[PDB]
C-alpha cells in the first residue's frame, strides 16, 4: 500500500441497544481499558454488514459453530432484554437475508442420562420429565447413556429472535409435558429457524451442511463410562439412531471430548485406556449408522484435535484413520487466557516467535501442528480444518519488554468473566476509519517483531488486548487456501456483524466486479520487540 | 399478521403472486410450515384466480 487513502461509513447500522446500554449498571467499559470483568455493548451498532459474492465451492470450506445464549453468563435465568439475558442484537434475520453466509454450521448440544459432566441436577430433571411423562404416554423410559434435551421450553417453546412469526410461541413445553414435540414434524424455536434456512438456501440456489456437537471443556464426565463398556454404548448408539429417526435434517454428529489424554475440567473423567475406548465407541457407532442409514445419504463423523504437540499424540489419529474418520478439526487456540499464564500472551497466531517460552501454552502457533500431522501422522490436508476464535483476550499490568502481568487481575471483556469482542474494540480503542492501522481515545496498536502478530496496548497501569484484525484474517484465508485444508471454522457465529467475516470471504478469494473497504487498513502496527520468555530470561 | 408472510414469501420464496402460475397444489403445499400451512390452505381459491387476473388488461384495448 504505496501512498493511498480510504474513507469510513457515516453510520454502522446503529439500531436500538448500545446508545442506551452504555449506562447499564455493570458496564465498566473505560475506553482507556480496565479490570472491569463485565460489559454489554450490542453487535448491531458497530456493524459493517455482509456483501454478496460468486460462491464457487472448489475452496477450503468456511464454516461456523453456534451456542444458544447471547448474554452468556454462569447460572442462567428465565426471560430476556434486561441484563440477566439479552439477545446482543443477534436476530437470525441477518442470516435469513444472507442464507449463503456459511458452507457448514455446527450446532450444540445434547445431554446424556447419568452424565453429571453436562449437569448433575437440572438436565437430569428433564430426564425425570421423560421418565414420568413417557410411561403416561405409553412410551419407554430411558436409561444411563441415552441422549436428552437441555431446555425444552428454550429449545422448542420460544419464538422471538429465531426468525419466527409471533403466534408460533408454544408455552406448554415444560418438564412434565414435552416428549410429544420431540421430532422434526413439530420443529420450533431455533430448531425451526435452522430447518427453515436449509429450505430457503436451496429455494434461492445452493444447499447447507448441518452438524451437531455433544460435550466440551466441562462437559466430558460420562465419556469414560460410555466408551469403556458395551452396556452404556448400546443405549447411546440406539439413542443416536433414535435421534436421526426423530430429526433427519442433520448431516453429521461429533463428540467433543476434552481430552483423550486428560485436558478439561476436574468434572471430566479419563483413563489412559479411554484414548483407545473412543476408537471402539466411534467404530461401533459408524457400524450401526452404516447399518441403519446406508451409504448414499450417510451421516458424517469428525474429531476435535488439540493444537498442542504432546496432546495431538494422545488424540491417537493414526489409529482412527484406519477405524473410520471423515475430518480432523485443528482447534489450535486458547494458547493464552487472561488469568492462567504468568505473563501476557496471544490466543494463537500463524508463526511462533521462536520457542514456547517456559514450555508453556504461550508462544505457540498454528505453524507447529500441521508439520507433524501431515508427515509423522501422514494426514491429508483435505481432512484437516483450521479453527479460530472471533474475539480478543485481555490482560493488565503489562510491559512489552518483560511481559510481567498483575498475577490475579481479571482484565476487561464483554459479557461476564469472558473475552472482549472486536466490534466493542473498534467502538472504543481502534481505528477502522482513516488510512492507518492504529489505536484511538488513548489506546495503541502493536505488532511483535518476533511472531508478527498484532495486539492492543495502553499506557496507564498497563491494559493489554490480544486480538485478530482485517489484515491477519485477509492473510489467514490466503494461507489456508495454499495450505490445502478441507476448511476453516469460526467460534461462535453470533459474535460478528461483518467485520472479519467479510475479510474471510475476501481472504479465501470469493469475488464480484461494497458496504466498506480496507486497503490502507491492511498495513501493520508499531513494530515492538515482544520477546519470548526465553528472550526475557536471556 | 399478514405482513409476516409478505416479508419472506416476497423476500425470497416467490418474486410475486403472478409466479404462482408455476404450481400444482401438492408442489405448493409441501414447502410450507405450520405458520404458513395453518393459514394458507384457502390461498389457491383466490391466488390462482390472481394468476389469471392480469389476463385481458393488455388485450381489452383491441380498439
Amino acid at each position: 500500500v504505496k501512498p493511498t487513502e480510504n474513507i469510513p461509513s457515516p453510520i454502522l447500522v446503529e439500531d436500538k441497544y448500545t446508545e442506551e446500554t452504555y449506562s447499564r449498571p455493570d458496564v465498566n467499559f473505560k475506553e482507556d481499558g480496565s479490570q472491569g470483568n463485565l460489559s454489554y455493548t450490542a453487535t448491531r451498532v458497530c456493524a459493517p454488514m455482509y456483501n454478496h459474492y460468486v460462491g464457487d465451492k472448489t475452496k477450503p470450506k468456511l464454516s461456523a459453530y453456534i451456542t444458544d445464549w447471547c448474554q452468556y453468563d454462569a447460572r442462567l435465568d428465565g426471560g430476556g432484554s434486561k441484563e440477566e439475558e439479552r439477545g446482543r442484537g443477534f436476530d437470525l434475520a441477518t442470516l435469513m437475508q444472507n442464507p449463503a453466509t456459511y458452507d457448514r454450521l455446527i450446532f450444540s448440544f445434547l445431554g446424556i442420562c447419568g452424565d453429571i459432566g453436562n449437569k448433575s441436577k437440572k438436565v437430569q430433571e428433564v430426564w425425570d420429565g421423560w421418565n414420568a411423562q413417557a410411561p403416561s404416554l405409553g412410551l419407554p423410559q430411558i436409561g444411563k447413556g441415552h441422549i436428552v434435551p437441555l431446555d425444552p421450553y428454550g429449545d422448542l417453546g420460544t419464538a422471538r429472535n429465531v426468525g419466527l412469526p409471533p403466534e408460533s410461541a408454544d408455552t406448554s413445553i415444560e418438564s412434565g409435558t414435552f416428549l410429544p414435540y420431540y421430532q422434526q414434524n413439530r420443529a420450533a424455536g431455533l430448531l425451526g429457524g435452522l430447518r427453515e434456512l436449509q429450505k430457503k438456501a436451496h429455494a434461492m440456489g445452493h444447499k447447507l451442511d448441518l452438524a451437531f456437537s455433544i460435550g466440551g471443556w466441562s462437559l466430558s464426565s460420562y465419556f469414560s463410562a460410555l466408551a469403556e463398556n458395551p452396556d452404556e454404548r448400546r443405549v447411546f448408539v440406539a439413542s443416536v439412531v433414535d435421534f436421526f429417526v426423530r430429526f433427519p435434517m442433520f448431516s453429521c454428529v461429533d463428540i467433543d471430548w476434552e481430552y483423550p489424554g486428560g485436558g478439561g475440567d476436574e468434572g471430566n473423567i479419563s483413563s489412559d485406556k479411554d484414548g483407545e475406548n473412543y476408537v471402539l465407541l466411534i467404530k461401533e457407532l459408524r457400524s450401526a449408522l452404516d447399518s441403519r442409514f446406508g451409504y448414499s445419504n450417510r451421516k458424517e463423523i469428525s474429531i476435535a484435535c488439540s493444537g498442542v504437540k504432546a496432546k495431538l499424540k494422545k488424540s491417537n489419529i493414526d489409529q482412527l484413520v484406519a477405524n473410520g474418520l471423515d475430518n480432523i478439526y485443528l482447534m489450535s487456540y486458547d494458547f493464552f487466557g487472561t488469568i492462567w499464564a504468568d505473563y501476557i500472551g496471544h490466543h494463537t497466531n500463524l508463526y511462533s516467535p521462536k520457542d514456547p517460552g517456559e514450555q508453556e501454552l504461550f508462544d505457540l502457533s498454528a505453524e507447529a501442528a500441521i508439520d507433524y500431522l501431515h508427515n509423522e501422522l501422514g494426514i491429508p490436508m483435505e481432512k484437516i480444518h483450521l479453527g479460530y476464535a472471533n474475539y480478543g483476550r485481555s490482560a493488565v499490568g503489562g510491559d512489552l519488554t518483560t511481559r510481567q502481568y498483575t498475577k490475579n487481575g481479571p482484565a476487561l471483556g464483554t459479557m461476564e468473566n469472558g473475552a472482549p469482542e472486536f466490534f466493542d474494540i473498534v467502538k472504543n480503542y481502534m481505528d477502522a476509519e482513516h488510512s492507518l492501522s492504529m489505536g484511538k481515545n488513548g489506546f495503541v496498536l502493536m505488532t511483535d517483531t518476533n511472531a508478527d502478530a498484532d495486539f492492543l496496548f495502553s499506557e496507564a497501569k498497563g491494559h493489554f488486548i490480544s486480538l485478530d484484525t482485517p489484515r491477519t484474517v485477509k492473510q489467514k484465508g490466503e494461507y489456508a487456501a495454499k495450505n490445502k485444508l478441507g476448511g476453516v471454522f469460526s467460534w461462535s457465529g453470533d459474535q460478528d456483524c461483518g467485520l472479519l467475516a467479510n475479510a474471510a470471504r475476501e481472504g479465501l478469494g470469493y469475488v464480484a466486479d461494497e458496504t466498506i473497504d480496507m486497503g490502507p487498513l491492511y498495513n501493520p502496527g508499531k513494530e515492538i520487540y515482544l520477546k519470548s520468555i526465553s528472550e526475557i530470561k536471556s | 399478521y399478514s405482513q409476516s408472510l409478505a416479508d419472506t414469501l416476497l423476500g425470497l420464496g416467490y418474486r410475486s403472486i403472478f409466479d404462482i402460475a408455476k404450481v400444482s397444489r401438492q408442489r405448493f403445499i409441501k414447502r410450507h410450515d405450520e405458520s404458513l400451512l395453518g393459514n394458507g390452505a384457502v390461498i389457491f381459491d383466490k391466488a390462482v384466480s390472481m394468476a389469471n387476473q392480469v389476463l385481458q388488461k393488455y388485450r381489452k384495448n383491441r380498439l
